[PDB]
DNA sequence: TCACGCAGTATCCTGT
RNA sequence: GGAUACUGC
């Protein structure tokens, strides 16, 4: 892919590809509250870095109008505010407030790069995705579970990571002490680079925790003994002994001097820990540390968060920022993501029908599957 | 149910939500109220010397109950007639009192306190069986978690609550409440949640049964006090209840004495000027009253001593409580910056204010 | 509590028996009181307003004159100043400052604003609309300081 | 270079 | 004692 050609392809996606009638039926939600979609902040990075906010449509037609015409390279989407944002300006000063807003959040692979081998940076491989596909079982059996949020779009952030927005009406009138409380109760890995043992669990294991140690294990050994291989050498499993008491650090080492194999070294260091009871939990430390989502607060606290719009292009990977099905999430794979200049050498090869004719069909039928479940928790209730 | 019974009364403890619409004898409205007003004397009076969980507490009010022929065990036989009869009396008198207790705050928050602990004795002497049948009778609906749904999620509320024992916790009872509410609890995660709501822990059920009284019952008395016009012209019920509350069933004064001997020579000249003219300027208010503070007059032993002094001036009494409560206040440090101002000492009396003429 | 008190004299000015406007004055006040418990009357109808005979400086009691603090808040932002003889309007809301009420007078903007000021109901019930209510209902046989305010849900208690 | 009088009600404060 | 408001005519 040449970004160089990113603006010859910009417009004829967003003239003929970009969803906008299953979008409008997104932001405008079934037209119950009056002005809702029409005090919805939109922004929009143009060509050179150019950042506007503020924006706000009358309807599908002027969204679609002014949008064909700057032909933005980022689309970011923000709260929905107490008036029309393209009005700010003439708001008396304090009463323009963000009221509703979708919970969500961002889980981000760079977030990771303590913890992974493969890869460092934006790089990423089929041996660290299997993160991202934790994660979205993580949370959003939790949200599915301990929360009963009932409407949840998962989509791919087009490079490193992916968003997750939850609109349940419940979920979009909560105010930021609500959020930063979902927040940290779905947060485990706490601490920066400068601390080397991040998880700390009590004696008691919550059952969210036990939930999400259930879900990590069945996928651990593939992930870290097999594909990360977090106990190939010398230079890594001095990290996991870090992270265990020095009481038994020596007796591991010599055991780690005869294992052939990583998964040996993880019988042998279970077998260790479970003969020496209080740290009993420390495995379960360690794979969190290795496997649990990283959660940025400050993403999901604040109201007036502006986060990349579904269906957007990724300005550099050139990816469409597709939904993932969340039962074929074991089958998503980052890298077959249909990119911008594929889909416009699909679209010039053959008028509200043309995407069907792109790889970019099943991931609007995702998306129009989550619209149809969100129009009818509207209808009945 | 003899002649001219019901329904109407099929517990023992009650709400007292559904005023009565009897018609009965002045004879027995005065009878019911001074016996009513015994019981809640009775009770605040062992509130005060024992501990309302001692055994003590538990026979000197069975005892008055006993006594006073007020509801306050259950009966396994059924409705007798004479049950009924006495679960009647409660119910009257309660609302009798509600009519005599909702004039004043003061009178208010005694009356919901004395039911309070009436309430709360009958509800310890309930057994589980009544308590549940009380429990549906009022749509309370405690199986609150139900207890199968309790059992569903036993481990995880095991799990959930911080040092709770398998028995002990058998022995408890948890609440549903939106988690937007628990906040607190659901941020350090020492709470757990399922679909939307935590499961909060609290003998605790008790607790939550009164609460839900004292709203009940707070709220009534506000109705009974916006009701009172109707009652006050009826004179039979006058003189009861406009003075049940008062129903048999340092000094100011020595101040004075004090001005003879303790009080310094500038007190003693402040104290002479106020009592042969009953009021004193600005500086000599602020003076004595700081003093007056200093010797330990209370804030209300303050306000009724100037309140009595200048009253005597020829004065309106509720310009006093317009103009100078608030300077009697502050010198207490009770408004405004709110600071427990010192008295005045000789330093300052001498370089303070210069008295002028008056 | 304009409106409240606007209300009650158009029940004690008419031509109903005497039990039966009481009743209804009841009946408004306890609307009144629901309607600020759920917060759901309007920011505008909080707003009280005065005037500067003077500077904003000239004021040595800058804490304790709600007004005045609010102009000085004004002219220390960047927008046009406010000088003597300007109205000002200000609403009285709760920081967790535990201080007194004319020391919590803020800017009905920055109300909107700032994520930690929520108005002050119980001073709006407390020495707004009670005040106000009982003075109108001074004359009035059956109506008194004490039994406003617990229509109002305020505690009746500071009030031979 | 300025700016009408007076009678009356309501609210709030007095540390260095 | 002082300070800040704004009604009446
Ligand atoms: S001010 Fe002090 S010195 Fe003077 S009369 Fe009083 S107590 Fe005595
Ligand atoms: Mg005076
Ligand atoms: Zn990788």
């Amino acid at each position: 892919y040449d970004p160089a050609s990113l603006p010859d392809v910009l417009p004829l996606y967003y003239r003929r590809l970009f969803p906008f009638y299953q979008y409008f039926r997104w932001l405008n939600y079934g037209g119950v509250v009056k002005n809702y979609f029409q005090h919805r902040e939109f922004s929009f990075t143009l060509k050179d870095d150019v950042y506007v906010r503020y924006q706000s449509f009358n309807n599908q037609s002027e969204l679609e109008k002014e949008m064909q015409k700057m032909c933005p390279y980022k689309i970011d989407i923000g709260a929905v505010y107490s008036h029309r944002p393209s009005l700010h300006n003439t708001v008396k000063s304090g009463t323009f407030q963000a009221q509703e807003k979708e919970l969500v959040f961002d889980i981000d692979m760079t977030d990771y790069d303590d913890v992974r081998r493969c890869c460092s940076s934006a790089d990423i491989c089929p041996k660290c995705w299997t993160l991202m596909t934790i994660a979205v079982r993580i949370l959003d059996r939790a949200l599915a579970e301990d929360f009963g949020f009932k409407h949840r779009l998962w989509v791919y952030s087009g490079r490193r990571g992916v968003h997750c927005w939850v609109c349940d009406d419940s979920a979009r009138k909560l105010s930021q002490a609500e959020r930063s409380a979902v927040a940290e109760y779905l947060s485990v890995v706490k601490g920066g680079e400068e601390t080397i043992k991040k998880v700390q669990l009590p004696e008691t294991i919550h059952p969210f925790i036990g939930k999400s140690l259930k879900m990590v294990e069945r996928y651990f050994e593939k992930y870290a003994l097999v594909d990360q291989d977090i106990l190939e050498n010398k230079q890594c499993w001095d990290k996991v002994i870090a992270l265990v008491p020095e009481v038994a650090r020596e007796s591991l080492l010599r055991e780690f001097s005869k294992a052939r194999s990583s998964v040996e070294r993880w019988d042998k260091l279970s077998s260790c820990l479970e003969a020496t009871r209080r740290y009993s939990n420390i495995p379960k430390e360690i794979m969190l540390q290795f496997c649990y989502p990283r959660l940025d607060v400050n993403v999901s606290k604040g109201l007036n968060h502006l986060l990349k719009s579904p269906f957007s292009v990724h300005p550099k990977t050139g990816r469409i920022s597709v939904p993932i099905d969340c039962k074929k999430l074991d089958q998503f794979d980052p890298f077959s993501v249909p990119t911008i200049s594929l889909i416009c050498s699909e679209l010039d090869n053959v008028r509200t029908r043309d995407y069907k004719r792109t790889s970019l069909a099943p991931y609007i039928k995702v998306f129009e599957q989550f619209l149809d479940k969100l129009d009818q928790s509207r209808k009945g209730e | 149910t003899g002649d001219r019974k019901g329904d109407l009364y099929p517990s023992s403890l009650q709400f007292y939500q559904h005023p009565p619409t009897e018609n009965i004898s002045l004879i027995e409205f005065e009878t019911f109220a001074i016996e009513r007003l015994k019981l809640l004397k009775a009770v605040e009076n062992l509130g005060v010397s024992y501990v309302k969980n001692s055994e003590e507490y538990s026979k000197k009010l069975e005892l008055e109950l006993r006594k006073l022929k007020f509801p306050y065990r259950p009966l396994h036989e059924e409705i007798s007639d004479d049950v009924y009869d006495l679960r009647r009396k409660d119910h009257i008198s309660h609302f009798i009192l509600r009519l005599a207790y909702c004039q004043s705050e003061d009178l208010r928050r005694w009356f919901i306190q004395q039911e309070m602990d009436l309430f709360k004795f009958r509800f310890g002497l309930l057994t589980k069986e009544s308590v549940q049948e009380f429990l549906k009778l009022n749509d309370l609906q405690y199986v609150a978690i139900s207890e199968d749904e309790k059992n569903m999620h036993k481990e995880d509320l095991m799990n959930s609550s911080f040092g709770l024992s398998l028995t002990k916790m058998e022995d408890t009872e948890f609440y549903k409440v939106p988690f937007q509410a628990a906040l607190d609890l659901v941020r350090p995660r020492k709470v757990f949640l399922w679909r939307g709501f935590a499961f909060i822990p609290h003998k605790d059920i008790v607790s939550i049964v009164l609460n839900d009284f004292r709203a009940k019952l707070s709220k009534a008395l506000a109705l009974s006090a916006r009701s009172l016009p109707v009652v006050q012209s009826d004179e039979r019920l006058q003189p009861l209840l406009n003075h049940l509350s008062h129903s048999y069933i340092i000094s100011l004064e020595q101040i004075d004495g004090f001005a003879a001997k303790s009080f310094p020579l500038c007190m003693r000249q402040l104290h002479k000027s106020l009592r042969e003219n009953h009021h004193l300027r600005h500086g000599g208010r602020m003076q004595y009253g700081l003093f007056l503070k200093g010797i330990g007059l209370t804030l209300e032993q303050a306000l009724q001593f100037w309140r009595l002094e200048f009253t005597k001036g020829k004065v309106d009494s509720e310009k006093f409580d317009k103009v100078y409560a608030y300077s009697i206040r502050h010198n207490y440090g009770k408004e405004g910056k709110r600071t427990d101002y010192t008295p005045y000492s000789c330093m300052k009396v001498i370089l303070s204010n210069p008295p002028s003429q008056g | 509590a304009k409106q409240a008190g606007n209300y009650v004299i158009s029940q004690i000015l008419s031509d109903q028996p005497r039990d039966s406007i009481v009743e209804n004055i009841q009946k408004k006040l306890t609307e009144i009181g629901e309607n600020v418990t759920n917060g759901t009357v309007p920011i505008t109808q909080y707003e009280i307003n005065k005037a500067l005979t003077k500077d904003p400086q000239d004021y040595p009691d800058k804490k304790s004159l709600p007004h005045v603090h609010v102009a000085l808040w004004i002219n220390s932002q960047g927008g046009r100043k406010v000088k003597a003889g300007d109205t000002i309007s200000y609403v009285i809301c709760q920081d967790g400052s535990n201080l007194s009420a004319s020391q919590r007078a803020y800017a009905q903007e920055q109300l909107q604003k700032q994520e930690n000021l929520s108005i002050d109901t119980q001073y709006y019930l407390s020495q707004q609309v009670h005040p106000v209510v009982a003075r109108i209902c001074e004359p009035i046989d059956g109506i008194d300081s004490a039994l406003i305010a617990m229509w109002l849900g305020l505690d009746p208690s500071q009030f031979r």
